[PDB]
């Protein structure tokens, strides 16, 4: 079970990593809009 | 000034202050002025070339300067607007006032609260309009 469980906690820290991603690449579009918004 | 300029023909230099004096008269809490200068303005500047992108948000202006009235008068000023003007339809102004007038007809204070809030987060809010939406909340 060694063998799985360390995999699976592998898997928890990707996890972890998708998360990061997804949140950065929200707030990314968010300051985008805001920036956008600013020019005119 | 505003009244030597236009005695001299010298446009868009006497929109200036004319703008200028209808928003110090809004402060003073006599909203008539401003409406008429502000609806003046924006009907001249809307044929003009360059200055036609920045017509919606003059109506805009008046539309919270007539929101102050009585809230039946608001809602009928904005169609007056819409029909001439439909690209005002586009502009944030005109969504953010439909959701403030449904928010104020049941008394629904947090959902306008909310949604200044939302609106400012976007773009930050002049001192004037925060004063204005202020003053419009109390009732």
């Amino acid at each position: 079970m060694a063998e799985d469980a360390d995999m699976r906690n592998e898997l928890e820290e990707m996890q972890r990593r998708a998360d990061q991603l997804a949140d950065e690449s929200l707030e990314s579009t968010r300051r985008m809009l805001q920036l956008v918004e600013e020019s005119k | 000034s505003a009244d030597y300029y236009k005695g001299e023909e010298s446009n868009s230099s006497a929109n200036k202050c004319l703008l200028k004096v209808a928003g110090y008269a809004a402060q003073l809490e006599q909203y008539q002025k401003a409406i008429d200068i502000y609806e003046q303005v924006g009907t001249s500047a809307m044929d003009s070339p360059l200055l036609k992108y920045s017509a919606k948000d003059y109506f805009f202006k008046a539309a919270l300067c007539h929101f102050c009235i009585d809230m039946l008068n608001a809602k009928l000023a904005v169609q007056k607007y819409e029909e001439l003007f439909p690209a005002f339809s586009d502009s944030r102004e005109c969504k953010l006032m439909k959701k403030l007038l449904e928010a104020h007809e049941e008394q629904n204070v947090d959902s306008y609260t909310e949604s200044v809030k939302e609106y400012d987060s976007i773009s930050r809010l002049d001192q004037w309009l925060t004063t204005m939406l202020l003053r419009i909340k109390k009732t």
